[PDB]
């Protein structure tokens, strides 16, 4: 049906940035809304970025001035670049995308120290 | 009703076969429906008391809530002589009589004298204090007759979220309550009462999701 | 119909196309259900008797109604005559003649009389006075077509009580439309009449409930 | 037609497109039925002689109708000019010609001629003398197309006397279009012509009696 | 059109939304059935020239009847030319220019100079002249498309005979022709094409008898 | 099924204050109407309070000014306050509830 | 729209719902055909720019059309410009300013400003001009939207004269409304096209012949 | 609604039964297509805020709609208190109050202060700065309730050009509520949209095309 993949996701020190990249098959223009959610190992997940059709990006009150989100129709893909990372933002990341029901990614983890 | 005239001056006009028909027929379209009672406010635009009582007494069917309405109408009759009680005593030669709760209800009014204190100035506005009291009457049987509790509606499996949501808040205008209620339950039971379909993306869109965005969201599920 | 002009003038207007149509229409779809009567009062504002008579002989069916309709028009007519005779004379220039029984049905008087009358100061509205009796006429004949005594009213045993309630207020308003009257009636028959297990509500209830507390008390 | 205006004068107005179409779809729908003689002086308030022959000739139908129409028209402008005969002679600067039969028809006169005669003081109202010219052969028409002799107007075994009294007056009220004694034959054939049952029942309700009550009698 | 207003003055207003699609309907439902022409006439009451073109316009079918009366038109306007020819000259300011038959048509002239020769003192009524043009086309095309010939029009044998009667006039009234002929013919074909069993039934009533007498006389063949 | 069973009831001196209560099974929002009537032995069943949903309680002429009744959803059940006892009030009072019939206690005495 | 007054001053009239529901309706029903450019025409008598641009605006489907009615409207206000530019300055107490192109259609210009136009001593006419430009742009569409060429109407064998006559016209007026232009075609085409039989009757009619006499003719 | 008056003062007049049944049955019959915002600013022509609200509380569905239009306007009503705050003080016999955000909406001001603002010289138009906060909400309805985005409508392959065009610019006015640049995405997914007989029809026309010249091409 729909499948999502995301990618670009690793390890790395704080102060750095980092990029991560969401792979959709059909055209990402035909989703109604897509975002990024996380989970930590032991803490419950949490809500970190959304971009609803026609709408402006929302981002999560922890994150509001450090991260971004993005989307390249061109090579159909979500892109979160979180910059200025933090310890708080060692998880594993999700991105999900909703068309008739939602759909999540495997998730990429990212450590930061 | 009491028209401007093409000259300064205050005038009666004959209800018009236009708004009667009118009202007529919304009943029997759309019963008592919240909508109604708008239109009962717009089409009695300048009613004299004896213009509100023909196009309430117009009405054929839904009998059981025109006598609950006269009830309504009595009680606040009574309520306006406690709070406005009649001064007694012999009437000045061309001074007007205090109109009593139910002079300003058009049962013991005529029309002259109903005119009279409309036109008045200062005007006593006795179709404006009427209108007021039949428009809570229809408010409490709009609600009376709403026909499903909030907590009933909940979205079917195969309905586009906008349908729900317009059934919910359609509901919600019938039960009326008050503003904060109108948030209070938004937060809560139209998430709850969704599809799962829809509530999986729903819950997805996380906290604070605008009522716009998450219709956009769910635009998907059919 | 009499309607003022920008003047404030009296001045007659002929009976429009749309309310002759209306009335027409209304008797068609309605007959004589209660109903009617308000309606025909609105419809027939500020008319002359001639309008009056105009929308009744425009009436097609029913021929028996009207029938009955001139014979309280009639009956109304001789006790006007009785109460207010007419002063003989010779009619002096500028004065008008006093109108008879039958003047003020529209039968002997011609609309320049009636005019006359309606627009005089003080005005003789012998439009208003016809009317009264056109409608003490419709009234009995809504009477007498009312399908069912409210004795006949009862509460089936699967009906809501909202719906058993609204059949009966519908019987009672034909039975010689809505009074004062109607409501010692009301507080006995509509309880008697209910069906076995909403009578023991409304019962239990005690005296002076309200619609309201009893329709919902019985949902 | 001729109406009022705001101020207190005497205007032409164009005969109004909701006007035309009412008499004309009424005239569709309900034919030579008895009350379209009442709707028919009603639409026409205030016409001018051309305005009645608008209407009466929009009508499509009815073509035998309408030619005995004519013929009435025809007879009644003879007997005009018999009792009213012209006096001739030159026209004064500014005064007005006497109509004749076929100009109080519209057939002879110009509009501004039959706007003159209906505003001078005093009116020579040529609009109000036609229309009572139609009327009487309207009524004609409606007596010849009334469909069946009250004589065998007969109430059904199973059908309610209101239905037949319905009936019996609308058949009454075809025969001579009403305008009659409407008395002698009802004191005799209603009874007559009535069910078995009912006959005996009627028969059985003594001199003297309302149409009020013998309808409940039956009931 | 050309109006009273509430003063004397005559002024021009709009053609309404009323009249215009009263006149489309009425081409849709009877084509040009014989009384057509006097619907025109009444719904055209005061018309500019440009608002008598706009009626005939807005039909949109039976263009061959239109075209038909577009020749009939520029032939009258043909005579019109010939019998009022226009004097030729400077205009002096203030006056008006004189109206030739493309004019009066409303081809060649604005609605400004309509309304001037129309509110003259004396008035040049261009717009009821173009009217008369227009009826005179009109009845042509009726009769072209009348579908019988009073010849051809004989009563059915389960006809009632006001039914026949009924329709042999509707035909007169197309074929028009006059008031002498639509009394001989009837006083020949009406009888002759008569039913057997109403023939026998006229017959017997003897000469002289009324049309008001052959119908009640026949109303028994059914 | 609806169950209701009052309790509370008992001779007391003039004066003195009494609240009935009356326990019903489930909730009561449930009910569309309760109250309470009363009927002493030799006198008829006579009516008491009355709270109807959505509504104002309603209380007799012959104990308005010194019975109140209310209603706690918490413990589920229907109070009537009785103030000023007097020996004239003495009798047996009963509580009913409306839903789809009407069902009554069992009723208490009341005593002064 | 822009209306007098009973003083004859010209005032502002909102649009009325009557008129907006027919222009909408003739649209759905009609859509492009040659006949909807006259009832467009009459249905915006006296209408300010504002109103014009509101008649177009409501309508629902056929966006291509107005898509190209935009175009053509733009091609119109440049060519305004040119021919009539704006004279750049301060603007007098009491003085209005010059419209553009973009002005005349409304899209720039208020409500305020477009009556000052329309109302001033000389008037300078913005509506008409508006409407001048938004006819030449419909005329365009009916052209487009024609369906058949009047070459690809030919009478068919069993085709009566009269109903080919109709059809040939109907096509010939989408071709950019009828005009003389359309006659030189219509002399030849008309017979040219014409079934074996009745093109014999035509050509022996001769020359000159009018449509009455070939109609006739090939009855 | 407040409108001029024969005299060249400006009343109040009561909102018309023809216009409040228009409303509410356009929304019945086409919703929230695009064309719906022209016809409410048509019908509210001259409106107060009690008559704008008046037109919205009739409406009967669409409530999600209506709950998102009030959240529209509350965010307008802040703005407007933002940029014009309300100056404090005791009023001045014969002075009117300072309208706010609230007043604009018709949720704490009276008819009577409505007609004040709208009829004062210097006039504070409240009718219309309500009518505007309407109209923006509106927009984003009609946007969200745009059934099919711009890049999924392709023309099939029997579909007349014509008609897919008409699908595209019906689409392309609901994103954005027209009100675009309605340039950039036309000269581009127009034609890579378009049917693939059509698309090299399309392709090879060259730079520069009118939407007429490509319709006529693909015809």
């Amino acid at each position: 049906d729909v499948q999502l993949q995301e990618s670009g996701g690793g390890l790395v020190q704080a102060g750095g940035s980092l990029r991560l990249s969401c792979a959709a098959s059909g055209s990402i223009s035909r989703f109604n809304a897509m975002g990024w959610w996380r989970q930590a190992p032991g803490k419950e997940r949490e809500f970190v970025a959304r971009i609803v059709k026609g709408f402006d990006p929302v981002l999560a009150d922890s994150v509001k001035g450090r991260f971004t989100i993005s989307i390249d129709s061109a090579e159909n893909t979500l892109a979160l670049q979180m910059n200025r990372l933090k310890p708080e933002d060692t998880a594993v990341y999700y991105c999900f995308a909703a068309l008739d029901t939602a759909y999540w990614g495997q998730g990429t983890q990212v450590t930061v120290s | 009703p009491i028209v401007q005239n093409l000259q300064g001056q205050m005038v009666h006009q004959c209800i018009s076969p236009r708004t009667l028909n009118a009202w007529v027929k919304v009943v029997e379209e759309k019963a008592f429906s919240p909508e109604v009672i708008p239109m009962f406010s717009a089409l009695s635009c300048g009613a004299t008391p004896q213009d509100l009582n023909t196009m309430l007494n117009t009405v054929g069917g839904h009998q059981a809530a025109m006598q609950m309405l006269k009830e309504t109408i009595n009680e606040e009759a009574a309520e306006w002589d406690r709070l406005h009680p009649v001064h007694a005593g012999p009437i000045a030669p061309g001074q007007m009589r205090e109109p009593r709760g139910s002079d300003i209800a058009g049962t013991t009014s005529t029309l002259q004298e109903q005119i009279g204190w409309m036109t008045h100035n200062p005007p006593i506005p006795v179709g404006e204090i009427y209108k007021r009291w039949i428009i809570l009457g229809l408010n409490k049987i709009v609600r009376m007759y709403s026909p499903t509790s909030i907590l009933d509606i909940r979205q079917g499996p195969k309905e586009p979220f906008r349908d729900y949501v317009d059934r919910f808040y359609k509901t919600l205008r019938a039960e009326q309550a008050s503003q904060e209620v109108k948030n209070a339950a938004t937060e809560t039971l139209l998430v709850q009462n969704a599809n799962p379909d829809c509530k999986t993306i729903l819950k997805a869109l996380g906290p604070g999701a605008t009522l716009e965005e998450m219709m956009t969201a769910c635009q998907g599920v059919g």
